[PDB]
């Protein structure tokens, strides 16, 4: 249907996804109690569960996700759910170097990572991550634009029309990212440079969730700690072992 | 049926 | 080093000088698969492919100026998705059927015949229509495997050691300007070429989905003893730590 | 003394 998001400009695009932003929530961390490995599991899937249902209605926001029926809305949420949380932990933990922004009143390192069982190993590589962003100076308007990306990307591939739609959005998004970086004064060789810096970064986000969903399943197959029942169906949705 | 499909569109 | 000072065209002669042989497999007169027949015979050629991956990871340009240690490393991260991408290529101008070698071309059904790897075949092969869609060239795809050898291990890397992430990023970007010199020499005007570099990067964000599900399934045939894997295999594998 | 570490010796 020629759809508005196709319609869009580049400063149309960054608006649009600035706009469409998921507030930063607090978690339910008690300071009276130590950390057990199942309180901080408990602590952490609480505030993922939470942060789902902003995901949720942030992707309603971004431009051409509502244009796809359903199920495929259901897929791509289902395949990138842990990414998008991951990038944005990832973001907002920018400026706290050797830590991690879960919430504003929590903030942790790798050590308390060592608290649960094989999960210092994934905040490692969250740090890096965010050390990597900081590194390159990463500007917010980047952060959008990937995190879109990832939302519309990464479970393209499972799925004719209704993908080619999708990849219309995603090469819009690269106009757009360009377009940032040309206003920044980059010369044109340090566009399709950092471009790729970027992009390839989100295969180390994907290797991290896949990772992240296997840990997550490990502790639910051992009743360390209750999801909510949409956590579940989330993480029901890779199958796993 | 699913959560998120219900979420979808509320 | 060496490798800063090559041009676009000399990255593309390397790398194409680089590539390794295509492997036959030793299958058949014996006539049809069981799941431990097909296990062994994928198996067998990921081992023997292996030993050419190494030899082909060495006259990537800069990969020999990194420490024994990181060669190591990035090669144990990105062994799988290196096979895949392979894999995906040469299956290019088959649509629906995964060429292992010459002598091996397999269609999804035939993933059937081990537990759980039709799911893998199904994910192949669909990155196979994308790059057959994308009419991938073999420039390009040099030029890809190459990043996903680079980049795939560099991020799990506090000493001098910053000088070795320096270094493979130089080279990154030195193959990100081959890629759009190509892009540039196909034609494609400058919005498309930054397109095509964006679509072509964020496969790799499959492949690399990909690998670590292929990993998974060559453990979980590991623990039952269905097939007897190499050495050297099994020593890739736990490089991943499950 | 892995097997990798030969190969990337020869
Ligand atoms: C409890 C886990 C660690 C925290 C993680 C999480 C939560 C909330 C976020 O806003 C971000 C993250 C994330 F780390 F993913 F970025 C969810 C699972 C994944 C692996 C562990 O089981
Ligand atoms: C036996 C497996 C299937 C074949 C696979 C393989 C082998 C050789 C290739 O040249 C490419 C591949 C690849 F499929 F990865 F592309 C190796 C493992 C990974 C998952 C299964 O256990």
């Amino acid at each position: 249907k020629n759809s508005l998001a196709l319609s869009l400009t580049a400063d149309q695009m960054v608006s649009a996804l600035l706009d469409a932003e998921p507030p930063i929530l607090y978690s339910e961390y008690d300071p009276t109690r130590p950390f057990s490995e199942a309180s901080m599991m408990g602590l952490l899937t609480n505030l993922a569960d939470r942060e789902l249902v902003h995901m949720i209605n942030w992707a309603k926001r971004v431009p051409g996700f509502v244009d796809l029926t359903l199920h495929d809305q259901v897929h791509l949420l289902e395949c990138a759910w842990l990414e998008i949380l991951m990038i944005g932990l990832v973001w907002r933990s920018m400026e706290h170097p050797g830590k991690l922004l879960f919430a504003p009143n929590l903030l942790l390192d790798r050590n308390q990572g060592k608290c649960v069982e094989g999960m210092v190993e994934i905040f490692d590589m969250l740090l890096a991550t965010s050390s990597r962003f900081r590194m390159m100076n990463l500007q917010g308007e980047e952060f959008v634009c990937l995190k879109s990306i990832i939302l519309l990307n990464s479970g393209v591939y499972t799925f004719l029309e209704e993908k080619d739609h999708i990849h219309r959005v995603l090469d819009k998004i690269t106009d757009t990212l360009i377009h940032l970086m040309a206003k920044a004064g980059l010369t044109l060789q340090q566009q399709h440079q950092r471009l790729a810096q970027l992009l390839l970064i989100l295969s180390h986000i994907r290797h991290m969730s896949n990772k992240g969903m296997e840990h997550l399943y490990s502790m639910k197959c051992k009743n360390v700690v209750p999801l909510s029942d949409l956590l579940l169906e989330m993480l029901d949705a890779h199958r796993l072992h | 049926h699913k959560i998120l499909h219900r979420l979808l569109q509320d």
